[PDB]
RNA sequence: UCUUUCUCGAUUCCGUGGGUGGUGGUGCAUGGCCGUUGUUGGCUGGUUAAUUCCGAUGAACG
């Protein structure tokens, strides 16, 4: 299901769709022009892990889960070459640009 | 008597104080430019809004 | 045989 | 009765011409002068 | 600048070098360009005593 996601959001990054980081996943999920979530797995404090599929479901919003946050990061163009990685815990996709119809079947 | 540059506060999750488990928080700044997100600084004697420079008090 | 009015009405160089 | 009829036509013939040379030829003053005049030796 | 949180988001910011340095100062060679060592022609506006004031606005010969 991860290589079907992959495709997604790197077209995200080709439309420059996607909103990264907590705040600006919030700000696009609130604004109601979401599309789909995407949460890291690996959360230490529990008190946001929670709130982001609260709002996702407040606003009629998917989720997928993925198990890795660096990893998350350098798929989403987090890092630059790489010698410096860092990632993202939470990433929303706004607008996209196959396989997207294979996660929007999958979420049905 | 040297000038030290200012540094911004590096605050622990500022994104953790505007919703609840659904609803704002804080208030929304009812301009045309800002909205729909815009949370509303609330200080002990008003509120201001960071972008246009909304004032209530 | 008219417009000439308007043309004098214009000032600009 | 025939003189002034043919005024008025002249007057609206010149009205018309107006109308056609329109169309072919188509408090913050005071603060903002000062603000020019702060900013000019700012 | 000292408090109080609102926003912008990679447009980043901390430290150590006896390592260069660049909005640097300065001289030389260096390419272009001035000045330097005659003759005859040719008015919308306000303003003042006033063709007053501001305001728009070419040629040949040796
Ligand atoms: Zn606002």
């Amino acid at each position: 299901v991860n290589t079907a996601l992959q495709e997604v959001l790197k077209t995200a990054l080709i439309h420059d769709g996607l909103a990264r980081g907590i705040r600006e996943a919030a700000k696009a999920l609130d604004k109601r022009q979401a599309h789909l979530c995407v949460l890291a797995s690996n959360c230490d404090e529990p008190m946001y892990v929670k709130l982001v599929e609260a709002l996702c479901a407040e606003h009629q919003i998917n989720l997928i889960k993925v198990d890795d946050n660096k990893k998350l990061g350098e798929w989403v163009g987090l890092c630059k070459i790489p010698r410096k990685v860092v990632g993202c815990s939470c990433v929303v996709v706004k607008d996209y640009g196959q396989a997207k119809d294979v996660i929007e079947e999958y979420f049905k | 008597p040297k000038k030290n540059k200012h540094k911004r506060k590096k605050v622990k999750l500022a994104v953790l104080k505007y919703y609840k488990v659904i609803s704002r928080l804080r208030r929304e700044c009812p301009s045309d430019e800002c909205g729909a997100g815009v949370f509303m600084a609330s200080h002990f004697d008003r509120h201001y809004c960071g972008k246009c420079c909304l004032t209530y008090c | 045989t008219f417009s000439k009015v308007q043309r004098f009405w214009e000032s600009n160089s | 009765p025939a003189r002034r009829t043919l005024a008025d036509i002249i007057m609206e013939k010149l009205t018309e011409k107006q109308t056609e040379v329109e169309t072919v030829m188509s408090r913050v003053l005071e603060v903002y002068r000062g603000v020019r005049e702060v900013l000019s030796k700012y």
